[PDB]
């Protein structure tokens, strides 16, 4: 039987009055007929007597005051395990690929507590990406968390497509892709890309596109985590990719005003750090299994001061910062070496060979950024000939960090390159010393290995 | 308007009146309480910021037709939240909730001229099957509809006036 | 001339034969307040959110707040005649607009009433203004061109059929000019056009329509208007009404191009509505849902796969993929992209074109900033000839501006740098183009070939403008079969490179700038 | 042509002035359910010539 | 020039339609006022209560 | 105008017997649960910063003593708490 | 019939019997001591309460006063009876002369003309002023806005436009004073009567002493007179003394009307309130309105909502800069921000269009060099960059001009400059014909011939 009634509808937020002895628990699901379509509501708050405030998992359009609401005595539960692989699901775990019923054996609530302190692991096994600036400046480890920070249009998506190509095909294990707040066009192109390259049977995709009501985008990330946690608890090693963490926080902002909270900070919900921490602290590698994750992070107006990007920086292990200031020059990948960093970059993992090479490159690019200020007004003749030489070899290293990706040929028109870590280190040492003092700057730009930068110089 | 804040008090009072099987009395008590609320001297006192208990016991003073054990309490609960102006709306919801509880409906009928008893029979007998409630008709025939009839129950309306057809036709322009 | 004066009576009189003597039933309320275009209604227990509520006269309101014990609703028109105690009837209806082929060449308001004075509408029924977009499995990848006719945009920032491309910049920088030239150029491409004017003054919409009619473009175009006098509800809905018209073509297997002029005026109308309804103000005083306003609007622009078309058309149309392309316009106050409405729309779209005042005052018109502009579809949208030539151009031109800054006081240039410091000026000069003068693909390709393959290098810079004009004139008289070949095919081969080389070699010898 | 429809409207007034005769179908043949006797047998032409 | 003329001709007919309909219903109202009957009034009531 | 813990069964109690101060000051009931804050009706002897014991051997700190209710913040998981506890 | 039930500043709430509640925008009337006060209805609240704005001082109002319901809006005299006269917002005579010989009164709240009614026109209207018709020329029947901060020259510029346009134009004119100085209303009226041109001009004044309801609705009184002359089939000139005061008087009442604040504390309705006023100021197939509006820019912030909304409404926009005016270059027009819909090769023709774009390009490049010059000095420039500066500085001086109305400040006599002389002068400077003259030769000279005569005496 249905036992509650809708008593307000304002935007996405619906209030339901139950009998005073059968009030739904927080995060319980509720069900109502929105005409022909069945609609689900998630309980956020218990307030007053018998009334509960809820977010609609779908459009509010066509709801009436007075509709009977069924009380489902469980939270939102989603299918998990192998049945998910090769399927596309929405936030409610319903198939949206037309292929038919998911055929699960088990379903798990999307709300669950994080691993306890005793269960965590520190197994920082180094992981190679094949991208020069990442493998040198911000080395990954298995089981860590990686963030790709940047404002609009700087390369987070094609970087994540390159990382998906290189590790995720090689990984030999399952993967989860969470399309949080993503463009529907790009979610389609990814699904066909995975199908045509015939790796889709390894990977399960959860998609919550922008057009979806604010409730869906608020919860779709937890559905992706819950599938990855099922494979981790099996004891598998899985990769988790998140389309954009920021859009989960933004969906929280949309509902928060209607949920009656007072505003904070740059108009963010007061609970911002709690909501971020409760999601992020589930994405960890325990003693039973490891989750490696790559998250894109939108940075509003490229202001890394903004509370949403500023808060997430603390939860990651490697952070790659993509800058429009570099991207304006067209020099993709547009990774800023002076801001990107990793927990793994110290001699006790990387060894001294790699550590010395990365610290060297940072010191040169730092020095050149001060010298560049003199040049623009006074001109370059006012430098010491040693500062002129550093300005030369820095301006080369800046170009040598560029690399064309074979997921970007459609933009470039040119063949993409892969580099080993070994070859990457040798190349930067060679610019830091004299071996390539005589090549032009343009002879480095979007080259590949150092061993072929000489060839572009001969062509230039 | 006091319609939202009257709702909680209206329900409490009705359920209590049911468990004490005294619904008719209460409705009389709430009517009395709603008339003292309108008195011009009391309307200044109710607007000024007296402390709740000094206001309530002064309110209880001007009613001696109230069931003190149950009816003074009601007044004291509303005074402690400043609500006494809601009493005329608490009354109307008590009457409304009572009629739902008695499964009974008032229905208003409007026509160009007075109806026959046989028409009033067919109207009532239809509406009881429409509503699945008992009905009690009232007829409020009108100067401006020139033929036909209107039937209003709750806020659902059925129109057969020629007035309504003349406009509903002109709408097809 | 008007023997129909007899026959309009028979049309009028048969209406009586259609009209119907049934008593219906409806749910009823009374207006309890009227202010600034918002009304509160008591009653309407059966009102639904987003329903059309009908008022005295032929006027309607949209139900938006369904609170306990009252409904709040916004009036789609002149509100000032309403009064307390007026009796108000809830229909069953959501908002629908006339839609069809017969809209082309008409000017209609957001409700779709014709305001051009060309008489009543021909239309193919009605469609909902609010509607869900095609899901992930129903789309197809964007890989066909829509030609702008502008050298800067079609080379650097290609737009494909089903893309969403933001045009962004300050006031009086050419935002509208670019978008109506993109309409004008579709006149023979087969792509239908929609222009939505939100919050503009009505004489500006007169002037635009008068330019579209001075070309052949208006007979390809629908114009949807909500002028600055019209209520905030009408402006807020006007983009959605335009999209519903574009979706008719998209679901048939035809292409449509929709321009939303000033999406920021749609947000301002939405802020007016929200504050008058007492919804809590978020940042910059906009409501929090304003992202959901623009994102649900713009995700309707999509390319759908053939299967979705067949299902929608019930097998009438088979094998054809339909597309809707959106070109929204945003005004920035001082180049400040960090404002709330610009940051939302930049997040949503598939790219942006930045137009800016410093370039426009310098005479770089169209004032497209190559660095901060980008297309996220890129080369998949171009024809192969443009794809081959243009890929080099935009990133080279950006680095020229960095190089030009670094160089600015240094007396000695190395010849790679000295060459770069010249080529980039000549490309910057080449991409300027006059308003209402769109160039075909072959005409753009030929002029870009002259720059990529170095034939400009010796020509002095002010002559580069005359060089281009003379080259287009020369090739149109003497070599038109190749122009037809390139415009029809978009093809590129060694014989195409050879024939273009022969044309540049022959022009530059035989002619005079 | 404008000067033609400006003339033709003056001609059209007489068809509008004629065809406003036929109002019994509108009123009576909707609302009285069965067809009606012409109780308005003078008031019909009274309406015609007074209103147009 | 020919498109402009035909469009104004189409407008004039829709204008003329607006003219008759208003004065027609305003006349048909008077047919009620001079052709209504108490048995017909009772016929309306008894019909609708039989299909309410 | 909005309701301030004016809920039907609490009102019905006061109707039945107004002097509910006859029940012990030591205890109360949860009347709202949201975002880790609970509102409690009763606890007439609560004091600023006092520990309130919740079911499941949990605690909350009493931070707002208001004229009708106590606002308290849950020192643990909160999502299973319910009104009427 | 009604009773006053609240008085909050300019706002008065009135209760009516629920069968009799006034419509929106009805006029009410109440006796306030020894005078009659009109109230305008803004909102219908519940329960027969209606919320209204006082067209006058609200002090001395009690609660419980009886209020009389007039069955109609505020209606003002219109037509030739208004010509040569000064009128109140309520359309009362404000000159000491007798009653206005009205034949008709019109309600001040009206709908804008339909999209079918509008008319296009491209007839360029000449001005005496070198910068304005070079950089931002405008047409008969178009709208012009003068944007500026406090004290930059909005009023002196509009007084030259009145002198140049409204005396070679032959038809009627309307001047609406909206929230400006009462001294300048009296000064303007006397120079009209002294020149015997007053009998062609209608003056509506609601100056800055007046309470907010007067300042808000006086704009609409002014338009309603101009709309009568336009619908009569005339060509009319409308001058609005400061449009910003209309919006500001909305801000002052909006909180008392109970509306949540928006943006920088503006009313939420700002763009609709401005838009419904602005759309009525349009030329039409029946007749034409040419309009000049002054637009105050608060705190010189051109990105404030009120200036920003006004920019989309207008056909030519002239922006006045404090930074230029403090040079003493007058008119202080910024040529890199001033713009017009009419600066188009088809309407102006190519020689004008090329000259304006040349001036714009040189002056832009001079802005790009000034940050170099500010630190390093000019000697570090290239010899072509020095020539751009040497020309740009001459151009900035030659944009200056002596105005006939400014003689009481400058003393030197006013100049009227033809469009043929302005394009010839700037085209000659940019061709470099005059690179042998000093900068002072160009300052405050009417025409380029006058510069060479000034140069002979330096
Ligand atoms: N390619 C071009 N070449 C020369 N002039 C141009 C070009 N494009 C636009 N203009 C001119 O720029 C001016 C403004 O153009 P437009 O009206 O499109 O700008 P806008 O940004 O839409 O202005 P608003 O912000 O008022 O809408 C017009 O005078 C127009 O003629
Ligand atoms: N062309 C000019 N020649 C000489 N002086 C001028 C000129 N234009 C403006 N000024 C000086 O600027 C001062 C103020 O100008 P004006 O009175 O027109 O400003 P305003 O529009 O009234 O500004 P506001 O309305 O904000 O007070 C006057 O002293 C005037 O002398
Ligand atoms: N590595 C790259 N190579 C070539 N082009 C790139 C690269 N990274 C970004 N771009 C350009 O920037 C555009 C947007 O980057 P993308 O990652 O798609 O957006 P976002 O960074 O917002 O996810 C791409 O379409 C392409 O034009
Ligand atoms: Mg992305
Ligand atoms: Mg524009
Ligand atoms: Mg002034």
């Amino acid at each position: 039987m249905a036992t509650g009634k809708i008593v307000q509808v304002i935007g996405a937020v619906v209030d339901v009055e139950f009998p005073q002895d059968a009030v739904p628990r927080v995060y319980d699901a509720l069900e109502v007929q929105n005409g022909n379509e069945r609609l689900v509501l998630e309980v956020q708050q218990q307030l007053g007597g018998g009334i509960v405030r809820t977010i609609a998992m779908g459009s509010s359009d066509g709801l009436r005051r007075g509709l009977d609401v069924k009380d489902l005595e469980h939270p939102i539960e989603v299918p998990v395990g192998k049945a998910t692989l090769g399927r596309i699901m929405n936030v409610l775990g319903e198939p949206v690929d037309m292929k038919g019923e998911i055929g699960e054996e088990e379903r798990w609530a999307i709300h669950r507590a994080a691993p306890s302190y005793e269960e965590l692991s520190n197994s920082q096994e180094l992981l190679e990406t094949g991208i020069k600036v990442i493998d040198l400046m911000a080395p990954f480890a298995k089981g860590g968390k990686v963030g790709l920070f940047g404002g609009a249009g700087v390369g987070k998506t094609v970087n994540m497509m390159e990382l998906i190509r290189n590790i995720a095909i090689e990984h030999s294990g399952y993967s989860v892709f969470a399309g949080v707040g993503e463009r529907t066009r790009e979610g389609n192109d990814f699904y066909h890309e995975m199908t045509d390259s015939n790796v889709i049977d390894k990977v399960s995709l959860v998609y919550g596109q922008m057009n979806e009501p604010p409730g869906n985008r608020l919860r779709v990330a937890l559905t992706g985590l819950t599938m990855a946690e099922k494979f981790r608890d099996e004891g598998r090693d899985v990769l988790l990719f998140v389309d954009n963490i920021y859009r989960y926080t933004l969906a929280g902002t949309e509902v928060s005003a209607l949920l009656g909270r007072m505003p904070s900070a740059v108009g963010y919900q007061p609970t911002l750090a709690e909501e971020m921490g409760v999601l992020q602290e589930r994405i960890t590698s325990t003693k039973t299994g490891s989750i490696t994750s790559v998250q894109a992070v939108y940075v509003p107006a490229d202001d890394l001061t903004d509370p949403s990007p500023a808060t997430t920086f603390a939860h990651l292990d490697a952070t790659v910062v993509l800058s429009r200031q570099i991207a304006s020059l067209g020099i993709y990948p547009a990774v800023d070496p002076l801001d990107s960093t990793s927990r793994q970059l110290d001699p006790l993992v990387v060894g001294q060979e790699h550590y010395d090479t990365a610290r060297g490159v940072q010191s040169i690019l730092q020095r050149y950024q001060e010298l560049k200020d003199i040049i623009a007004i006074l001109g370059m003749d006012e430098l010491s000939e040693e500062d002129k030489l550093v300005v030369a070899r820095a301006r080369k290293i800046q170009r040598f960090l560029s690399q064309p990706f074979f997921v970007a040929e459609v933009f470039t028109g040119s063949p993409g390159k892969y580099v080993s870590l070994k070859d990457t280190i040798r190349g930067f040492k060679g610019i830091m010393e004299g071996e390539y003092d005589h090549l032009p700057e343009q002879a480095f730009y979007m080259v590949g290995s150092i061993e072929e930068a000489v060839e572009k110089a001969k062509k230039l | 308007e006091f319609i939202t804040v009257a709702r909680p008090y209206a329900k409490a009072a009705f359920d209590f009146a049911v468990e004490h099987q005294s619904v008719e009395r209460w409705q009389d008590m709430l009517a009395f309480a709603a008339e003292v609320t309108k008195n011009e001297q009391m309307a200044e006192l109710l607007s000024g910021a007296l402390a709740p208990e000094t206001l309530a016991e002064s309110f209880i003073a001007v009613a001696g037709e109230q069931l003190d054990e149950n009816g003074q309490n009601l007044i004291r609960v509303m005074a402690e939240n400043g609500r006494l102006n809601a009493l005329p709306d608490v009354l109307e919801q008590f009457i409304h909730l009572r009629a739902v509880s008695e499964a009974t409906a008032e229905v208003d009928v409007i026509s160009a001229a007075a109806l026959s008893e046989q028409q009033l029979a067919k109207i009532s007998a239809a509406m009881e099957k429409r509503l699945s409630r008992k009905v009690k008709l009232n007829a409020k025939i009108d100067k401006s509809v020139m033929a036909g009839v209107i039937i209003r129950a709750g806020d659902m309306v059925i129109d057969g006036s020629v007035r309504g057809r003349l406009e509903r036709l002109a709408d097809v322009l | 001339m008007q023997l129909n004066s007899t026959e309009i009576s028979e049309l009028i009189k048969q209406r009586i034969a259609q009209f119907n003597v049934v008593s219906e039933a409806h749910n009823e309320g009374t207006i309890v307040s009227v202010s600034d275009g918002v009304i509160r209604i008591h009653g309407l227990a059966d009102a639904m959110q987003g329903e059309m509520i009908s008022l005295p006269g032929n006027r309607y309101a949209i139900a938006l707040n369904l609170e306990r014990d009252s409904v709040g609703a916004v009036v789609m028109g002149p509100y000032a005649d309403l009064a307390e105690g007026m009796k108000v009837k809830a229909t069953g209806r959501i908002l629908e607009v006339p839609v069809g082929r017969g809209l082309l060449g008409r000017v209609v308001n957001t409700l779709g009433a014709p305001i051009d004075g060309k008489g009543p509408l021909d239309h193919d029924g009605f469609s909902a203004v609010e509607a869900i977009a095609p899901g992930v499995i129903e789309r197809q990848s964007v890989d066909q061109p829509v030609q702008t006719g502008y050298k800067a945009v079609d080379s650097m920032i290609p737009i494909g059929r089903g893309q969403r491309e933001l045009i962004i910049g300050d006031r009086q920088t050419g935002k509208t000019a670019l978008a109506i030239d993109a309409i004008i150029n579709q006149r023979d491409s087969g792509i239908k056009a929609i222009y939505v004017a939100i919050g503009q003054k009505a004489s500006t919409i007169s002037n635009v329509v008068r330019k579209l009619e001075e070309h052949g473009a208006l007979a390809n175009t629908i114009v949807v208007v909500a002028t600055a006098s019209e209520s905030a509800a009408l402006q807020y809905l006007a983009p959605y009404a335009g999209a519903a018209m574009g979706e008719y073509f998209r679901d048939r297997g035809e292409d449509a191009l929709i321009i939303y002029d000033d999406l920021s005026k749609q947000a301002v109308a939405y802020r007016q509505i929200s504050l008058l309804l007492r919804r809590p103000p978020g940042r910059e005083a906009f409501p929090g849902d304003v992202f959901y306003l623009h994102s649900r609007l713009l995700e309707r622009a999509a390319r759908v796969n053939a299967e979705y078309v067949e299902a929608f058309t019930k097998g009438e149309v088979k094998g054809k993929t339909g597309s809707l392309t959106a070109l929204p316009i945003i005004e920035t106050q001082a180049g400040d992209v960090s404002a709330f409405v610009p940051t939302n729309v930049i997040s949503i779209t598939d790219g942006q074109i930045f137009l800016e005042t410093n370039l426009f005052n310098a005479g770089i018109r169209p004032a497209v900033n190559p660095g901060i502009s980008v297309s996220r579809v890129g080369g998949a949208a171009q024809t192969k000839i443009m794809k081959k030539l243009s890929g080099g151009i935009r990133t080279a031109l950006a680095q020229y501006r960095e190089l030009a800054a670094f160089s600015q006081f240094a007396s000695d240039l190395d010849d790679a740098t000295r060459k770069q410091l010249d080529h980039g000026q000549k490309v910057t000069e080449l991409l300027k183009q006059k308003q209402y003068a769109p160039m075909s693909v072959a005409q753009q390709s030929l002029v870009l070939f002259a720059a990529e393959r170095g034939y400009l290098a010796d020509v002095e810079l002010s002559k580069i403008g005359s060089f281009e004009a003379a080259l287009l004139a020369y090739v149109d008289r003497d070599h038109a079969p190749l122009m037809q070949e390139i415009n029809q095919t978009g093809g590129y081969n060694d014989e195409i490179e050879g024939k273009l080389k022969g044309i540049l070699d022959s022009f530059k010898a035989t002619q005079s700038w | 042509a404008q000067a033609e429809i400006e003339a033709e409207r003056k001609r059209a007034r007489e068809e509008l002035r004629k065809q406003v005769a036929i109002l019994a179908v509108a009123g009576a043949e909707k609302i009285i359910e069965r067809s009606v006797d012409e109780a308005a047998n003078s008031d019909i032409v009274d309406k015609l010539v007074a209103e147009l």
